[PDB]
RNA sequence: CGAUGUCGGCUCAUCACAUCCUGGGGCUGAAGUAGGUCCCAAGGGUAUGGCUGUUCGCCAUUUAAAGUGGUACGCGAGCUGGGUUUAGAACGUCGUGAGACAGUUCGGUCCCUAUCUGCCGUGGGCGCUGGAGAACUGAGGGGGGCUGCUCCUAGUACGAGAGGACCGGAGUGGACGCAUCACUGGUGUUCGGGUUGUCAUGCCAAUGGCACUGCCCGGUAGCUAAAUGCGGAAGAGAUAAGUGCUGAAAGCAUCUAAGCACGAAACUUGCCCCGAGAUGAGUUCUCCCUGACCCUUUAAGGGUCCUGAAGGAACGUUGAAGACGACGACGUUGAUAGGCCGGGUGUGUAAGCGCAGCGAUGCGUUGAGCUAACCGGUACUAAUGAACCGUGAGGCUUAACCU
RNA sequence: AAUUCCUUGUCGGGUAAGUUCCGACCUGCACGAAUGGCGUAAUGAUGGCCAGGCUGUCUCCACCCGAGACUCAGUGAAAU
RNA sequence: ACACAGGUGGUCAGGUAGAGAAUACCAAGGCGCUUGAGAGAACUCGGGUGAAGGAACUAGGCAAAAUGGUGCCGUAACUUC
RNA sequence: AGGACCGAACCGACUAAUGUUGAAAAAUUAGCGGAUGACUUGUGGCUGGGGGUGAAAGGCCAAUCAAACCGGGAGAUAGCU
């Protein structure tokens, strides 16, 4: 449930260190992002020499999120924050070279494989 | 209703081990990959139990990676394979969503020894 | 707001049609003191069904 | 008073 | 093809051997009495008139006890009737049991709604709320404007207003029959159907597929 | 909405109809008959007769918490030693209710309500 | 001009079609993809932000698309009061001055209990031709109608290559709508616990009042969204633009004149809901009433005695029904409500006593005690014997059967 | 610029995006020296702009507690 | 104009907590405010709590929410010191 | 020491809501400013209508002010309704 205005950490070594979800993709009206939903982002902050600058903006994928997931024998997974990984405006693979933080399966698609691949931990 | 708790009286597991808040637990549930299936194991602190019959759940606490994380199973759910009791905790409620607030050495629980 | 004309005395008597009091259906006899009274009522000198509920 | 036109 | 009547018994869930949990509610359908045929003959159209459950004695009055002794059949608790199809054919005295849809896979569920009461056009309607705070006087989940100028100078009909909410005939289409227990007389339906338990419901086979 | 929900608001706040409650409750342990509005006798209820059933358990356990709800020792004390020894049989259904017409100064319904082995 | 409140915003909309998207076509300087232009089509849909009082506009990022207009430039007895447009003060400028400015700047009272029409809901009366209880038919009316992406067909047709389909099928989303509370949660001043100050119950111990529920931590039922089920359709008829067959008028040609066939989210159905005050007041099933007498104005006539049916209303206990009416259950031949019994749930190991300690306090009895609206039972309390309303076989004419 | 019409002048900072704000330029329609010019610590229920914290202001409202509104009994207005 | 949430100078000044004539609970003393009874709709008023987000609201953080005591440590530009 | 600081009484009136045929012809509730001074308040006195008084708002002078109220000139005049 991130919306708009939302700050978001990040789970990559890509360098940025807080996000600000700008828009929420993929429909009309489109009121939130779950686990799984690309999101344009901006950096709201980053370390000093990173892959990526304050004030770039950017596509991110959202990982965790203090709402959580609901499975299907309707048990919830619940994170303690919200944090994205970076993605490529144009061919939306990741930025960083390794992740942090556990993910979740709902990642485990074809888009994101690289990601489910490089996590410490998939719950 | 006596029609209604038959239909879950049929379906209630018959083995769920005695545990309650402050417990170290460890829950082993099926996970599946395609055409292969397997049990992960999740160990934390129970912070919750509800015991309404067969909607029984319990909430499970852990620090992962540094990230805290909560799971809601399912007690009579087939996907729990099994529960364990790691650690007995001593604690004076039947909720500690205090825990939230809390990291290292404010969250340590004392044992439930007697 | 308020009424731009007067209303007459036949469009008062209409919407007063329905004010009409309604009288007790009937009353009930007590089997031993013989006093009338509401049902489910005590009578006045204190019986109800038959017997004194109460010595007032 | 009010506000007139 | 005919349904049949039920009481809305409640929910519970039923978890698949593969680890889905599936919410179901649990209607109650006892066997249901056929107490009157009709006929293009008689009456113009063709149809089955069923009751269901027992009535106490002492309430059933002679008009409706009479009816059901010319059926051969105890008072149920109503009567309802059912639109027959070309080829369906009951008799009068037959004795219909959930079984009927042991291979129907979808059924409608209809009920009657729970009451709201006199529900405010917020709920009613979904109407935005006007401003809590910049200033708003008095008027926080009033209607707004309800028409236009001179032009036309009334109200259109339909306009949406408060009034009496639920408390009406409602149908759920498409619901998946999980299971059907005719030892005990259950059908489990996937999802919630209309109405608060102990209700009333008339299931029939889904008309759309 | 209301549905299933339980009790009376009696156009007072909460800690005022705790405290009618307590008062009228003795006094209906005091007085075995008394006279009110028919709406409040039929809460009370709700009130005295819980009592009355645990009076038929003598206790200091008891006592204490017979008193934290009356507030009263002179009402405890009626409770244990006489009506929990007269309602040692009965299972419930320690009071009646008797209608008795309306109010003069207001018209309001006016009730009875007295403990049945008067 | 004995007053028609004046910009923009909010809330709520409704119509047109000169069509933004979705739908059907013709031509193309149309290979495919994607476009240009024109014709038909109004069913549904038709961004959020930064700046600005703004309308608009520019910019950022989306979307299938971010349509143009009418309605007192829709909408202040529905809200605002940023702007315009009183009284204060100041700047630039004009004037000797008082003062002034389709210039700027800071501040500046927005009243109304709805009589009528209209609209949303909900009742009473009478009618429908003896009365009563039910179930229907369906004239008519309303709701609904949106669309992305992925995969297959297929890296196929097309193309030098790059690129890349039509038609058809499946899955899964966004926005919207209905229902529901099993799940995840909110609430839960009516349940349990911790704790600060003070007053009281003679005192200790234990409890109660007040301090926003004193402050807080959990939470039952109900309600509920962020929760989870479902929906938009397929099909049919008649068509718009358009495309055709046969065919003369006109030896040919020609979709049209006679005749025949296709064709869209538009129309009529199909889906859901209301519905016989549909005065054109319908249909089916069942139930009930089978006495005398007098008079006048001799009729659809008035009255006296006897009679009081089916059923209804009233009263009571009440409900997931409800502003009030209404609607549903029950009234002893009874589980309608309260109490009670058992269980569940919630809280979290009561009081008293004993032990350890200098004491705060801990441990044992003890997952104890208490536990609202929940579940299963139980006549303990209350739901009275009655009385009340409603009648006594139901007009005329004609026809067809039976007599 | 409390003054600048053209005008959202142009350039820079701040924001993903800034007709407001800050710095600078000087084309000052129409600043300017006691109807004072230009600075200025402290002070202000002073005007403008930004950030942290906080939050039902809002996405988007839900539930609860009181007083009215609703029904009953008594009294009993007004504008028009 | 009212048995009107308004106005009206001086004197007295108990206890526990507290710096206090603030505030909380009480004493002496004095009151329950001259219509009540029910129900528990929309909506208006005064309040409580709220998932995830946290000014996206708006002319404008208006209104709410938040901060809040004593002791000690520590404390910048600028300055009329 | 201080037209010093924080803050009750006291004096004021910055914001919001309510109210607007009001509890009230200017209030209430929650916040707000000053609070040893150019302070505030009781009793009495003085200034009078082209006059008073004014830390200046054309503000106040008995719910009345770009010239108070009462009585008179007076049935002013009204090419207006
Ligand atoms: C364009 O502006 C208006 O639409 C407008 C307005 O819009 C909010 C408010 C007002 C308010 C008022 C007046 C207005 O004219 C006025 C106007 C024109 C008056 O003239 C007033 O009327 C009793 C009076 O007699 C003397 C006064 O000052 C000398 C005012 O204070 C006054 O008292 C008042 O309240
Ligand atoms: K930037
Ligand atoms: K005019
Ligand atoms: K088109
Ligand atoms: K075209
Ligand atoms: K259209
Ligand atoms: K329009
Ligand atoms: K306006
Ligand atoms: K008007
Ligand atoms: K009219
Ligand atoms: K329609
Ligand atoms: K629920
Ligand atoms: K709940
Ligand atoms: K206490
Ligand atoms: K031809
Ligand atoms: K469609
Ligand atoms: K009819
Ligand atoms: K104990
Ligand atoms: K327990
Ligand atoms: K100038
Ligand atoms: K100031
Ligand atoms: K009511
Ligand atoms: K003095
Ligand atoms: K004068
Ligand atoms: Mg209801
Ligand atoms: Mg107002
Ligand atoms: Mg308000
Ligand atoms: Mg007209
Ligand atoms: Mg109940
Ligand atoms: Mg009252
Ligand atoms: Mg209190
Ligand atoms: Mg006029
Ligand atoms: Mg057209
Ligand atoms: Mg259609
Ligand atoms: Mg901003
Ligand atoms: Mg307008
Ligand atoms: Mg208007
Ligand atoms: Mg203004
Ligand atoms: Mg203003
Ligand atoms: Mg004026
Ligand atoms: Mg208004
Ligand atoms: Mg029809
Ligand atoms: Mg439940
Ligand atoms: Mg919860
Ligand atoms: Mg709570
Ligand atoms: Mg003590
Ligand atoms: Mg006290
Ligand atoms: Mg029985
Ligand atoms: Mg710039
Ligand atoms: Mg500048
Ligand atoms: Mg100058
Ligand atoms: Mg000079
Ligand atoms: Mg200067
Ligand atoms: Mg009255
Ligand atoms: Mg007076
Ligand atoms: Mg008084
Ligand atoms: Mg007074
Ligand atoms: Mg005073
Ligand atoms: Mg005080
Ligand atoms: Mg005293
Ligand atoms: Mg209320
Ligand atoms: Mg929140
Ligand atoms: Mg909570
Ligand atoms: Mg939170
Ligand atoms: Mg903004
Ligand atoms: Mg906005
Ligand atoms: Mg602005
Ligand atoms: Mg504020
Ligand atoms: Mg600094
Ligand atoms: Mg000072
Ligand atoms: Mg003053
Ligand atoms: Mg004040
Ligand atoms: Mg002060
Ligand atoms: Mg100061
Ligand atoms: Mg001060
Ligand atoms: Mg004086
Ligand atoms: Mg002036
Ligand atoms: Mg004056
Ligand atoms: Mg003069
Ligand atoms: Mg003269
Ligand atoms: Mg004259």
């Amino acid at each position: 449930m991130i919306q708009e205005q939302t700050m978001l950490n990040v789970a990559d070594n890509s360098g940025a260190r807080r996000v600000m979800c700008i828009k929420v993709l993929g429909g009309s009206h489109r009121r939130y992002a779950g686990v799984g939903d690309i999101i344009k982002i901006t950096i709201k902050e980053a370390i000093p020499r990173g892959k990526v600058k304050k004030g770039d903006v950017l596509k991110a994928v959202v990982v965790r999120t203090k709402k959580g997931v609901r499975r299907p024998d309707g048990s919830v997974i619940r994170f303690d924050g919200n944090a994205c990984v970076l993605l490529n405006n144009n061919s939306e693979q990741p930025i960083g070279t390794r992740i942090f933080g556990p993910v979740t399966r709902e990642l485990r698609s074809e888009k994101f494989m690289k990601i489910i691949s490089l996590a410490p931990e998939v719950l | 209703s006596n029609i209604i708790k038959q239909l879950e009286q049929e379906q209630m597991k018959q083995d769920v081990p005695s545990f309650r808040p402050g417990d170290t637990v460890e829950v082993k549930v099926w996970v599946v990959e395609g055409s292969k299936k397997r049990l992960q194991a999740f160990e934390g602190v129970v912070i919750a139990i509800r015991n309404r019959g067969l909607h029984s759940a319990f909430t499970v606490r852990k620090i992962s990676n540094g990230e805290g994380v909560e799971r809601v199973f399912q007690t009579h759910s087939p996907v729990v394979d099994s529960i364990s009791v790691k650690r007995r905790g001593a604690v004076r409620k039947a909720k500690l969503y205090y825990l939230r607030e809390r990291t290292g050495k404010a969250a340590r629980i004392k044992e439930r020894l007697n | 707001a308020v009424q731009q004309n007067k209303p007459t005395r036949s469009k008062r008597g209409m919407r007063r049609s329905h004010d009409a009091l309604t009288a007790v259906t009937s009353l009930s006899v007590d089997k031993t003191s013989g006093e009338k009274h509401l049902r489910h009522h005590i009578t006045a000198d204190g019986y109800y069904r038959g017997r004194k509920v109460i010595a007032k | 008073a009010a506000p007139q036109k | 093809m005919i349904g049949l009547v039920g009481k809305k018994v409640g929910m519970t869930r039923i978890f698949t051997e593969d680890g889905v949990s599936i919410p179901v509610t649990v209607i109650e359908v006892e066997a249901n009495r056929v107490t009157q045929v009709k006929d293009l003959a008689n009456d113009g159209y063709r149809a089955i008139q069923v009751t269901t459950g027992a009535k106490k004695a002492n309430r059933v009055t002679k008009p409706e006890a009479g009816h059901f002794a010319k059926a051969g059949v105890e008072a149920g608790r109503g009567l309802w009737e059912f639109r027959l199809a070309e080829g369906e054919e009951f008799t009068v005295g037959q004795s219909i049991s959930v079984e009927l849809f042991a291979d129907v896979k979808k059924v409608d569920v209809t009920g009657t709604s729970k009451g709201k009461g006199f529900a405010g056009t917020v709920k009613r309607w979904n109407f935005r709320t006007q401003d809590a705070t910049h200033g708003n006087s008095l008027s926080h989940r009033v209607p707004g404007s309800i028409g236009q100028n001179q032009t036309p100078g009334k109200v259109f009909k339909g306009k949406k207003m408060a009034g009496q909410m639920g408390n009406e005939r409602v149908t759920v289409q498409s619901l998946d029959v999980v299971r059907v227990d005719a030892e005990r007389n259950l059908l489990l339906v996937k999802g919630a159907v209309p109405g608060a338990t102990g209700s009333d419901l008339i299931v029939k086979p889904a008309v759309k597929a | 909405m209301r549905h299933r929900k339980s009790g009376r608001q009696l156009n007072r706040n909460s800690s005022h109809r705790q405290a009618m409650f307590r008062n009228m409750a003795g006094s209906l342990v005091r007085h075995e008959i008394i006279k009110t509005t028919l709406p409040k006798a039929k809460e009370l209820r709700r009130v005295v007769e819980p009592l009355i059933t645990l009076a038929k358990t003598d206790s200091v356990a008891n006592r204490r918490l017979a008193f934290a709800r009356t507030r009263d020792n002179e009402i405890v004390a009626k409770l244990f030693n006489e009506l929990g020894p007269r309602f040692a049989s009965r299972a419930g259904g320690y009071t009646r209710i008797l209608k008795c017409g309306f109010r003069a100064g207001d018209n309001a319904p006016m009730a009875y309500i007295e403990l049945v082995d008067r």
